[PDB]
């Protein structure tokens, strides 16, 4: 579509809104223009959602418990508040780990204080302190406890910081209070930030005097890869065939000890800029550790990343970088050869969280596909800055898109593929439009790295070219 | 690496030697993991009676609950009404979860909105959110009705739903005629089923409380049916089918079966089917009102008796043979319609299946959980099949309910080794299946992790899961099946006996060792 | 030894140490058994391509067939008629077998008689057997009709069925107007489905051949439906449902769904429901006749076109999405009825299930067998699911059929690795699932022994059986299922995707080894 | 019921028959009279079935292939004829064995020559000889072949005796021709006899040219136990705890070598008199081996049998016998104390093949139960002689009962339990009458010996007292 066509599509769709909602949403919808590279001249982001419009957004608790803390595999995370939050988010996110669950690892378990109205009235601080002793009795090999606050906690005046310090001292245990109540902020994003501050304040500085770890010139950490379907492992393998030593993973398959050793590394490698640029900035200012963004989606971005990372080190790493790139060359080539013809020229619309809506574009282009629309739930203007660079001229950009809008946009633009979430999936299947889940990877993946590109390609093909899509129209109407 | 002709996903990709070595390097290098012998030793301890005794002393800690929170139930109830948008007053995070939770179980769209209250609302309350919320929701999604519930944030700061909705009408954000039933649904009280009861009585009140004058009991010759929290499409359908076969006029109040099962024909239908407003307005004119799941419809029952003046029959959930008989007999009494030949034959076909399958079912031991009505109906049917329901867990159960189930166990020799647990969770249940091992579990997808745990102790200790309940996330389309009436009894029987035979086939599949009992015919 | 409170049956009783020791001594002492290494060596060899090439050179030997003999099909056909007694002329051993074969699949009584021909009949033929048999049968079991077929003894001897029955009536053993249709059903020709075809033509000929003069095509405004050999009650029931929903007048010719599903209500009913004599006499007056399984109804087809003058439409079995569409459209054409909203919606609900489940189904490789029309519909539906039907085996298939299926395969990219086999048996198939391993088998209970063999080579080589077909002896009540129409497509899809997910859960259940991929949500 | 009530029930039922059938059937139905102990004065047996009356009988092939030869585990049995017989009898009988199926044992496989019309026209002997070669190629570890003739073989004049001599000599292999065509005889019974003579003539004479076996004074053979559900194993364990050495089991879990060793034994133990009294008489005649009938159903009979057998030897065996009886006393007494109260006074009607209709009476009596009716498909009068001694006064006896008779008898007598076959089971279930399969043991068992009695009792209890039986009446009628 042309710019002008996209712009009247926007105006047309917004005609249904009450005046106040219309004026607001108008600022969150834009057509990409190569001449403009300042997103702040182009689209508004990180604002509250307008009421009643069926935003796709979650909350700060989801951003903190579900995203950052939850994956840490050898700590127990307490969902502190009523039963829902901890239950709806039990094992919903595929942050993969190696461990013996219920014994030394606890990721897919749901620990909760299961607030009752008595706890609303008298407060929950005694219950929490009792909860911790019980956790200690029943799960002895836990290496730390986090307290993920749900909505009521701040609202009733509870002091989890005090309980965490007292119980922490008494049991010689790392107990981390997290103020990620769902009313905080406007989205998952503030939950990331709160979560980062919590790691910093309660965990990260524990080994500041400790010096028994043996460092090497090639020590790195993977920052903001949560190992969705194994994404971090299929990334890690590449960094170590390149001769680097991956000291930590934040936080997919991550242990509290890895996290504590992170200030010892030479370089932080940030995949998810949105969720952990905060701690990366901290680690830069306090330990002198530089950080860089990278992208392991598709062979093009993966080769670029590997080379940029290798350039931070000596010739021996740069040489091994070329060795890795030569090793995997025939594998991803086989993938392109097989699947690019089956996908080329197909048009994709994306709607995801705070990173993948721009980060997977190169992978789609490596298969000859075109991303004609993209958007985020909770990104900031620095994300949209980066996005306008990756996205095509005249493409549609939507921030905190509403259900109605996403539906109307799709109906007009008619992409060949939509990539979004579980709340979106079953809608567009009904419309007869191929859909891939781009959070959970539709229970497939990894999609990171070379091994992941083979699966990504397989997955876009099996769904875009499936015989089911021919069938939606009955022959007799 | 990948070979392009045979691409490996995470499993078995990560079993390749180079990934395996990498994972061992990560562990040994940076994880400071407890030694394997210590892990094995603590695992072993968590299977013991000693551990179980500690487990059962928990007061403050809950692990792996088997319940959710009220507003979930209010949304499901709301969806059962014609062109009705469920609307949760309070914070948006909750609505993302509610939708995804049901998305994953039904594999359907699930429409719900929030009015996105934020931190700021702690100073001034959520009145402006409600006004803009309803106006925006009505204009954008065009519902014929908005049904309002609450998140715990809204409940703790004390928003007055009634006043807020009245003010929204008073200041012209939505027409005075536009239906906005509401219910307070605090998640620190009861559970998801309580939310359903609250929402429903909310909606029933809205359409009938002020109009009782001209109502006459029985004047419309119908029976109202209230289904409660119900996540099997087959269950709505079997009720409607049985009553239609009986020639019984009926009104099913909250009927989500169409909107949870729209065709993929090229268009998205936000709304489909559902109870009409006219049906709710007319319902006091019914002969009576039947509650399918009475142990979580207590508020609804007080309203129906107190205001409609209906004399709600004392009926158990129509599960298994006896209680389905009792349901049909009472409906016959109320309606004057005799039980038809087709239903009598269906019944005799279920009973035939019971005689066919009884030797494999006899004495089989089960651990099971779920909501109270579902669980006691499963218990009752198990006893009818000559099975032993050893561990009966209902996290959201209560004392009175537990006494009735205990009464049901006492009346059957097959109840002798049964215990009912209330307020206990799947981590408690995990202990029980280790210390007092049953043959199977019957439960939702969370039970898969208990099966994993038992397998780890040893193949002979493994307790396989049989998926019946909510949520079921790891199998496809089970939400289409049926658990009520002769039909659901048939489905359940078939699932139970064949899980038993699958398991026997596995245990006897070993060539020359155990396949002497690998019979063609069973 | 037994513990009274924990009695052990054969499994696990014989795993007790004293039994194990006893079995070892028996072996070592008196069985002169090959050494275990030699057994292991020869088993290994039977899994090899080299073994497969020898196996496929067989001309004279058959091993583990996937078919039965003609009169079995004649019996089933005869059971579909009101108060009709299947009667097989010849030796009684066959009849005991036909009865127990169907007893075990349907878990129902199966009524059928023999006239008990012995060695003496080789001198004098079976005429007296026929005279006394019909008289005895009619008096004792009071059928309204006796439908006669043959065993191979009778066929080789040369008994003239038509003369023997005419002489029985002539000499007063049964009334002249009492219906005794007949068919020669030689077991050394074709298979059980040919016997079905022969018996049906025999009954159709009996009631219409001499009466054609007053017949007028279309005059009764109905469509005839001939189901062929059908062992799922749901299949008879789904066809009648669909036609009723369409408002289509129809006559199901051979309809055993009632007599194969009588209630257990205190009385045994030898006969129930079925096609009436009046329906068969009046069948030439239908608009047309539709054959649900044309590839084993060829003789019937010729009679129907040649005698009734019906223009039998060229339809595939109504299985899967396309072929159910086509069936509904041809029926709409003939009858003048439109396809109703209910069936359109049901179709879209099936298509929705296909989009929900396509990612797990995609590329999954299958070995399958059964009768020709069943197998081709299953092949067809599998291709619509994005699955790969690698080994297609139809033991009673033929060259023309194979071509039609090969055509269907070439029209789809999912057909590219598929091969169709005719005249091959389950010992041929066993080699194929070793040398070209698929993900699953779809077949009847004989397939459990192939699954056992594959597991013996190793867990990574095991090919799990999915039970769809006939006979199913080792699970209960699967005969109540459906495989035809959208309903059956739904059921089959569900069974397939959930067998895949069951198997994935098993391979990822290993704590700390493979359970990184043991997802709650799939 | 009284004798005269039973006698009038019989006449009443026979009223429906045409004259010829009534006169014949009257001869096969009788009320036991203790004063008469010669069955030939009160019931006729082993005659042809009346046509069209729905006998429960099978044929000679079932008696040879299904019953006697089929269980021999390390031999391959060819069902020689069209596909039916071989398929309907594939693995329908639970004759249990230890072995590696398809490799060194073959019991549940179906090997067949699958006759086509060409085989009728030109004869099947060339196909048979070709089939034998293919069998040899694909199943090299088989130790012998048998050829079980189906109906057409004798009728078309094939010569399987000749193919067996020729191919046998050519391949140095035991190849056994069995003329068990179902038109032969009147039932399974002649198939036993044919099959027994086949063993005498083609197998049994083979180690008359071999003495390298080491004999002991306590060598026995279990004759006519087909190890249904393990029955023979749970008999053999007792015989060997008594000090005896069981050289052979005929033919459940039977190998050809142990069958060939049998003429070396000191005593032939016959369980199933009907099926193998022929070969037992021959071994006595040719080798001087004595044979005795025994009964391992229930403690009373099992104890009686062990003592009767031990008395054939010396005092050591007689001493170990009492040690066996002392060992199992607490176990079968525990079973009685649990189940006899739950079963005492209940009335059973039986209808089975050739042995069990009399042999299981004692076990029912050990549980306080009463057998009020029993009968056989294909027994001879020497079976009925033994029956009249086991059955009570005025009990109903029926030979080759018709479906009609059996149903009518049950409706009048109204027993608490029926024990019969699969063709009967689902009939009587619909009538609300507890049914146990007394061929297949309803996929349970073993029922022989002390361990079997425990399972037997468990099974009769679970079915007799099952809750399903109370539910057949809809409360509204
Ligand atoms: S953390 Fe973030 S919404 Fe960066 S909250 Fe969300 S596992 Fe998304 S686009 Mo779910 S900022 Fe990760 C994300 Fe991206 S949960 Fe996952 S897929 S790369
Ligand atoms: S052989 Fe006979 S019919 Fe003696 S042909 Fe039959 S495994 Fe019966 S009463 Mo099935 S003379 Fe055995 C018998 Fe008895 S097959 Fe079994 S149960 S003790
Ligand atoms: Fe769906
Ligand atoms: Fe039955």
């Amino acid at each position: 579509m042309s710019r002008e066509e996209v712009e009247s599509l926007i105006q047309e769709v917004l005609e249904v809104y009450p005046e106040k909602a219309r004026k607001d949403r108008n600022k969150h919808l834009a057509v990409n223009d190569p001449a403009v590279t300042q997103s702040k001249k182009c689209i508004i982001s990180n604002k509250k959602s307008q009421p009643g419009l069926m935003t796709i957004r979650g909350c700060a608790y989801a951003g903190s418990k579900g995203v950052v803390w939850g994956p840490i595999k050898d700590m127990i995370h307490i969902s502190h508040g009523p039963v829902g939050c901890g239950q709806y988010s039990r094992a919903g996110r595929r942050n993969y780990y190696i461990g013996t669950t219920g014994v030394n690892a606890f990721v897919t378990m749901n620990f909760t204080s299961d607030f009752q109205e008595k706890d609303i009235v008298f407060g929950g601080d005694k219950k929490l302190a009792k909860l911790i002793d019980e956790v200690e009795t029943l799960f002895p090999l836990n290496k730390g406890i986090s307290v993920q606050s749900e909505c009521p906690i701040g609202l009733i005046g509870d002091d989890i910081e005090s309980v965490s310090k007292v119980k922490g001292a008494e049991l010689s245990k790392t107990i981390v209070p997290v103020r990620c109540e769902g009313f905080r902020g406007v989205s998952q994003s503030l939950g990331h930030h709160i979560a980062n501050d919590a790691v910093r304040d309660w965990v990260l500085g524990k080994r500041d005097e400790d010096t028994t770890f043996a460092s090497t010139p090639y020590d790195v950490a993977i920052i903001g890869d949560y190992n969705i379907g194994g994404d971090a492992w299929s990334s890690r393998i590449l960094l170590e065939e390149m001769g680097l030593r991956c000291v930590a993973q934040w936080s997919g398959d991550g242990s509290i000890s890895e996290i504590e050793l992170t200030p010892k590394v030479k370089l932080n490698l940030v995949h998810c800029y949105r969720s952990m640029n905060y701690i990366s900035r901290h680690m830069e200012e306090k330990y002198g550790i530089p950080w860089m963004e990278y992208n392991f989606f598709g062979p093009t971005k993966t080769i670029e990343s590997l080379r940029a990372i290798a350039a931070k080190f000596d010739e021996s790493i740069q040489k091994k970088c070329e060795e890795v790139i030569a090793k995997y060359k025939p594998e991803w080539e086989a993938v392109v050869a097989k699947y690019r013809p089956r996908l080329e020229g197909k048009r994709v619309m994306l709607y995801i969280g705070g990173l993948r809506p721009r980060h997977v574009i190169g992978a789609y282009e490596d298969l000859g596909m075109e991303v004609v629309g993209t958007g985020y739930e909770f990104a900031h203007n620095d994300d949209y800055d980066r996005t306008m660079k990756e996205m095509g001229d005249s493409t549609l950009l939507y921030d905190d898109v509403t259900g109605y809008e996403f539906e109307e946009f799709v109906k007009r633009i008619k992409p060949d593929l939509i990539g979004s979430g579980i709340k979106e999936k079953f809608i567009f299947q009904k419309m007869g439009i191929p859909f891939r889940q781009m959070h959970s990877w539709d229970y497939s993946g990894p999609y990171h790295g070379f091994d992941g590109f083979a699966i990504f390609a397989r997955d876009m093909d099996m769904t875009l070219n499936n015989p089911c899509w021919k069938k939606l129209q009955a022959p007799w109407e | 690496s990948q070979q392009v002709d045979k691409i490996k996903a995470s499993y078995p990709l990560f079993l390749d030697q180079d990934y395996k070595d990498m994972l061992a390097k990560k562990r040994d290098g940076f994880e400071e993991k407890y030694p394997q012998d210590k892990i094995d030793e603590v695992f072993q301890w968590t299977t013991t009676k000693e551990y179980q005794e500690l487990n059962f002393q928990r007061e403050a800690l809950t692990v792996n609950p088997a319940k959710a929170c009220q507003p979930l139930g209010a949304v499901l109830c709301a969806l059962g009404f014609e062109k009705t948008m469920p609307y949760v007053h309070g914070s948006q995070g909750c609505v993302a979860y509610f939708r995804s939770y049901f998305n994953r179980h039904f594999r359907e769209p699930v429409s719900c909105v929030s009015d996105s209250m934020t931190e700021d609302a702690a100073v001034f309350g959520g009145q402006q959110n409600m006004k803009d919320g309803l106006q925006n929701c009505k204009a954008t999604y065009k519902p014929d009705m908005i049904a309002v519930s609450t998140t715990c944030m809204a409940e703790v700061i004390g928003d007055d739903l009634n006043a807020f909705i009245n003010n929204s009408k008073k200041e012209g954000f939505i027409p005075d005629e536009f239906p906005v039933p509401f219910a307070h649904t605090p998640s620190f009280v009861g559970s998801h089923v309580t939310g359903w009861d609250n929402m429903f009585e909310g909606i029933a009140r809205y359409f009938t409380l002020k109009s009782m004058d001209d109502k006459v009991v029985g004047s419309n010759k119908k029976i109202n049916i209230v289904p409660g929290f119900e996540t099997y499409l087959g269950n709505f359908r079997v009720i409607k089918r049985m009553l239609s076969e009986m020639g019984v006029g009926y009104s099913l109040l909250s009927d989500p079966e169409e909107v949870l099962d729209t065709p993929a024909d090229g268009q998205f239908r936000m709304y489909a089917g559902g109870t009409t407003q006219e049906e709710m307005k007319d319902a006091p004119n019914a002969l009576n009102t039947v509650l399918l799941q009475p142990w979580h419809l207590e508020k609804t029952k007080k309203f129906v008796e107190g205001t409609w003046k209906h004399e709600v029959p004392k009926l158990n959930i129509p599960m298994g043979l006896d209680w389905t008989d009792e349901f049909l007999m009472k409906v016959s009494e109320i309606s004057g319609q005799p039980i038809p030949a087709s239903l009598t034959k269906e019944r005799g076909r279920l009973v035939d299946m019971m005689t066919d399958s009884h030797t494999w079912l006899h004495g089989k031991r089960f651990a099971l959980w779920g909501d109270p009505d579902f669980v006691m109906g499963l218990v009752k049917f198990l006893l009818e099949l000559g099975c032993e329901p050893v561990h009966i867990l209902c996290h959201n159960g209560n004392k009175r309910w537990k006494k009735a189930v205990d009464a049901i166990l006492a009346a059957s020799p097959y109840g002798k080794n049964a215990t009912v647990y209330i307020g206990k969770d799947l981590w408690h249940l995990r202990s029980l299946v280790f210390t007092d091992k049953p043959d199977f579990m019957i439960g939702n997808s969370y039970g898969k992790f208990i099966q994993r745990d038992t397998l780890h102790k040893g193949k002979e200790f493994e307790v396989p899961l049989i998926r019946i309940g909510f949520p079921i996330f790891d199998r496809h389309h089970l939400h289409r099946s049926t658990t009520l009436g002769y039909e659901g009894a048939m489905q359940i029987l078939t699932t139970l006996v064949n899980s038993i035979l699958e398991r026997l086939d596995e245990e006897t599949r070993g060539m020359q060792a155990t396949d002497y009992n690998h019979d063609l015919v069973r």
